[PDB]
């Protein structure tokens, strides 16, 4: 998982 | 000082929920690693379905199953990156997103996709189905994948991720076999598509297309399409199958 | 079934709120007309503040100053429009949306801004305050006007909003008038930069600009930039004060 | 004011  | 007056008008039909698409992951690690690194690290989701089979996971004291919420969903989780679908991006704010615990691995880059388990899954139908119950805006396009959101620095939920199961529960989008295949006669005889037309089409759907599309991009965004859609196979490969999946969808999924 | 688990696990650091901008824009509507918009027309906004000096708002039944709110901050009001800033469009989405009831006027157009009943300045220092302490990505320059946001289509809210007395109230960006006058001195020696570096400039503050640029657009951008940091004029024309508030104003929020 |  990943802000951007 | 003066008050809030939230009782004499309310609107009603010029408005929506913020949120919009409902995207999906599996978090790569074991359950410990990945409730730290969804509350502490440095991203989060909102909901985190456990694996029940996890050493770490019963070691935390848990018979399981269970599903964890880890941000509330007003409040804007971190697990979408950079983004793109549906001609917006940053869908970080717009989503709500899920994470399963899957040791999916990347091995330079060579792949392996556990298959999930199922009390998992029923855990996601169930789930998934509570959320689209709440966001009407959410259509079953907007279901999707980080994998299509992010195309291709991103391979969950990954191939082993039974959604035409979800679409039948009602979660996500799907094609009428039927029309799918009247696109595959359609193509194999009267050939294929220009890329052009694919592009576009595939734009349509959603994917967050760059201005210009490298082969190697292509791959990249075939890849995604397929592990959602076809993941009999995910080879970067432009099929007849695959290209006619497409236009399924987009026949009945339209704008 | 499966119950969820809001206690377990948390994320603390590593999420965000949904909501970063607050936007501003006036009605250009009496109030009975104001509310009948926003709460059943084609658009709406989080929180409308109505002139008391409005015969329908009388009429209404309502004589002070009050805050309404149409759709709760949770939700996405369709304020904002096609719309874009700090790198993010289709603001509506994460923005807070308030609407202030003033009777500006496009005559197709020449434009007439009516002073803000200073009861309304007042109300919506207070909210903005309100709203501001609960968003921490609100930053100061993420307080925009509309027309900082949809530049060359909207024009709200204004020039008599009086954008700096609420910069002091702890609302919204505004530039040190030292630091500015260190920028008007090098333009007036060094020169004003080109389009091509002022644009980046602008385009640095926020302003989500588009591929390119002509004459006609720029003033829109100038102009619109103009009412929200020197009202005094907004002819769209490039004045070294612009530039230097512009300048200054970036120099003064790195962002 | 004004979807997208
Ligand atoms: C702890 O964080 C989890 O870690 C895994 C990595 O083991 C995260 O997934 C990985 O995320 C990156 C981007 O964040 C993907 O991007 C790959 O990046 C390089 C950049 O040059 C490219 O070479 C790759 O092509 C690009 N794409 C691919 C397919 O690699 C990683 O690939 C991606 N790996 C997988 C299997 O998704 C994961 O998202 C994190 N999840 C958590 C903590 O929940
Ligand atoms: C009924 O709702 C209000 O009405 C209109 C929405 O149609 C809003 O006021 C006017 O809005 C338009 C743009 O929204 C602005 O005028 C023109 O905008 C178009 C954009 O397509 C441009 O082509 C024109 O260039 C521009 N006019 C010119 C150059 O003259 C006006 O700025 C605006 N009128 C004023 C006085 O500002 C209003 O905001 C809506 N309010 C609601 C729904 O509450
Ligand atoms: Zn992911
Ligand atoms: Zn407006």
């Amino acid at each position: 998982a990943x802000k951007x | 000082m003066l008050t809030i007056d939230y009782n004499s008008y309310r609107t009603t039909t010029p408005y929506g929920k913020r949120v919009r698409f409902l995207v999906l992951h599996y978090t790569a690690l074991d359950f410990a690693a990945s409730v730290k690194a969804l509350t502490t690290g440095a991203a989060s989701a909102h909901y985190l379905i456990p694996a029940p089979h996890d050493p770490s996971y019963k070691a935390a004291g848990f018979k399981g199953q269970r599903i964890f919420n880890l941000v509330a969903e007003e409040d804007r989780a971190w697990h979408a990156g950079v983004s793109g679908w549906a001609r917006r991006d940053n869908l970080n704010d717009t989503s709500i997103g899920i994470e399963i615990v899957n040791l999916a691995r990347d091995d330079d880059g060579v792949f392996t996709f556990p298959d999930y388990e199922r009390s998992q899954i029923n855990a996601l139908k169930q789930l998934a189905k509570n959320i689209l119950q709440r966001y009407p805006d959410m259509t079953p396009k907007n279901v999707v994948g980080h994998s299509d959101i992010a195309v291709g620095r991103k391979s969950d939920p990954g191939p082993k991720l039974p959604w035409k199961e979800l679409y039948e529960a009602g979660i996500g989008a799907w094609y009428d076999d039927a029309t799918r295949d009247r696109y595959r006669e359609g193509f194999e005889r009267d050939g294929l598509p220009p890329r052009a037309d694919l592009l576009e089409a595939f734009r349509l759907y959603g994917y967050a297309l760059p201005a210009t599309v490298d082969d190697a991009y292509f791959a990249s965004l075939l890849r995604a399409f397929q592990m959602h859609f076809r993941p009999e196979n995910y080879d970067g490969a432009l099929d007849v199958e695959t290209a006619a999946i497409l236009y399924a969808l987009n026949e009945k999924y339209p704008a």
